[PDB]
């Protein structure tokens, strides 16, 4: 996905301040709540009864975390990131068989989770920035199905 | 459909919103120009820039097609009939559309309200917007 | 929504699918096992293979539960409550999934009655089974 | 998009009996007509109001023998999908603006009109393999919003 010097520039700025160990397992918690057939996924994790449960749970915190890592990973690589994502598409795809629409869901949810921590910061330019980066992290995921 | 806690949490949250209830709807629609601009191509007649006073006088019309929703939970077809014709039949808006405005409403509260945008609180408001988009798009013949 | 004539036409065309229900529904299964096959893991108690007695006894269900919404398609919501609690509850199955069956049951309709299936009627039976699908995917909680 | 020789055989078998005069408009009338938001982009073709009026359109016939063309231009390029409809994807993104998701649908009515025209010979697996060239011209006339 191509963005311009202007929107990588906000992007990398933001970015720069997220908190990478609580805002992922933010995302994937709410993903969980917010879209529930998605805890068809994760039933190893335990306790997911209750809004309360899943975002304390302390493997959904734990998970979100190396997703926020392979999205940081994939800020490093924008012009790249079907190579960058090959391994976690045929994990996703080939292995889980999760469908890709949920890797959009993933996406706005994290789009979300940066607006509430980030308040007025999280401009609407800033924004369709990060909404390109999270359309190609998911078109990336999804490349074995295509 | 709408739990109970669902419809006590959209109140709790929309009651916060107060003043603001147009000027959020406005930016809601700016965040919708910016990040998904084959969405522009419905507004020809608005000119879409930032501080537009096109744009402010239609997010104020949207937040209160929403209160009204609101207002009217357990009778949103209803309450929003006249709207339903109007998008699907007049404007021909495609149903693909109104996930991007929920989101990017959804964006808007989140960016605005931190106290209130918990889980919970979020995945009301998302059925709420889901409830209001299958009103909107019911109408197409 | 639905309007008369929606109704009029489907009520018709699945008139016309008689004894072939659960056959039909059998093979519109098999159709979205082959075509996307993300939709085979919800069944690993089942042989998917051709001839599987497994899909053809689930085809017969599915259909059943199709011809009840087509007896009661004014009260659609009271008539699949109990299974749109089972699908998106227990099963938690994606609601994507139900655009995937839908699709794969209006194209085994279009191989199997030709005549039956003209452009009027196939808008009419996408609609039914959108509203089926909206009725099954509304308990996600 | 990948299919095996006994997929690219079904496909290519069935493509060969197709009425390259008619099958297009059928699949272009019908998406009007079942999904009748999509009429917005063709306003310009007159009578739109009624199934019949819709099927019988010129227009609609003329426009959906080239889309059908297209469809087997692309047929003749499994493995290169994005080139081929490289100028397509300018057109129907940056130029018309139309939300890819209606390239799926049209896709799918063309899935519904080929088992409508062959019947039991348009078998689970022949559909199996249409939908996977679907998809691949669907992404492919996408890439530009990618
Ligand atoms: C942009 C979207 C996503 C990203 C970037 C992502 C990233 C990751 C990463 C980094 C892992 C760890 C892999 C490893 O341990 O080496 C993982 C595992 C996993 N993901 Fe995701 N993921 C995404 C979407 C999803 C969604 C939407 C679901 C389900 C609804 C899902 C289900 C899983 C599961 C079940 C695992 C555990 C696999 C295992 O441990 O065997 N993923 N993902
Ligand atoms: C939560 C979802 C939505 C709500 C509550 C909403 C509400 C409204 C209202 C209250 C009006 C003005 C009605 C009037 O003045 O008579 C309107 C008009 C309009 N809406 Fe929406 N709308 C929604 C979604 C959308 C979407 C997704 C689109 C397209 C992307 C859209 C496109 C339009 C257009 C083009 C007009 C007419 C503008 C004009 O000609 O001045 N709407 N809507
Ligand atoms: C028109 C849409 C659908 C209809 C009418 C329908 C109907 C039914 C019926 C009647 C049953 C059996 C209920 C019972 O025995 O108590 C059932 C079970 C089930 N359905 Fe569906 N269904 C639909 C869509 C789907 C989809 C899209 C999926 C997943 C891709 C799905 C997955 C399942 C599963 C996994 C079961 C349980 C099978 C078992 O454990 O034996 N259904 N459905
Ligand atoms: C797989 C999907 C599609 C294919 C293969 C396709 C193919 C084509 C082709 C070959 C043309 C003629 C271009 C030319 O004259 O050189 C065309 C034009 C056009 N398409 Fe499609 N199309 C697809 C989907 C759509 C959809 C879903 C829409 C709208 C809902 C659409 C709207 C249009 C319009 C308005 C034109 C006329 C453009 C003009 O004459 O300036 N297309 N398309």
């Amino acid at each position: 996905v191509h963005l311009t010097p202007k929107e990588k520039s906000a992007v990398t700025a933001l970015w720069g301040k997220v908190n990478v160990d609580e805002v992922g397992g933010e995302a994937l918690g709410r993903l969980l709540v917010v879209y529930p057939w998605t805890q068809r996924f994760f039933e190893s994790f335990g306790d997911l009864s209750t809004p309360d449960a899943v975002m304390g749970n302390p493997k959904v915190k734990a998970h979100g975390k190396k997703v926020l890592g392979a999205f940081s990973d994939g800020l490093a690589h924008l012009d790249n990131l079907k190579g960058t994502f090959a391994t976690l598409s045929e994990l996703h795809c080939d292995k889980l068989h999760v469908d890709p629409e949920n890797f959009r869901l993933l996406g706005n949810v994290l789009v979300c989770v940066l607006a509430h921590h980030f308040g007025k910061e999280f401009t609407p330019p800033v924004q369709a920035a990060y909404q390109k980066v999270v359309a190609g992290v998911a078109n990336a995921l999804a490349h074995k199905y295509h | 459909v709408l739990s109970p806690a669902d419809k006590t949490n959209v109140k709790a949250a929309w009651g916060k919103v107060g003043a603001h209830a147009g000027e959020y709807g406005a930016e809601a629609l700016e965040r919708m120009f910016l990040s998904f601009p084959t969405t522009k191509t419905y507004f020809p007649h608005f000119d879409l820039s930032h501080g537009s006073a096109q744009v402010k006088g239609h997010g104020k019309k949207v937040a209160d097609a929403l209160t009204n929703a609101v207002a009217h939970v357990d009778d949103m077809p209803n309450a929003l009939s006249a709207l339903s014709d109007l998008h699907a039949h007049k404007l021909r808006v495609d149903p693909v559309n109104f996930k991007l405005l929920s989101h990017c409403l959804l964006v808007t509260l989140a960016a605005h309200l931190p106290a209130e945008f918990t889980p919970a609180v979020h995945a009301s408001l998302d059925k709420f917007l889901a409830s209001v988009s299958t009103v909107l798009t019911s109408k197409y013949r």
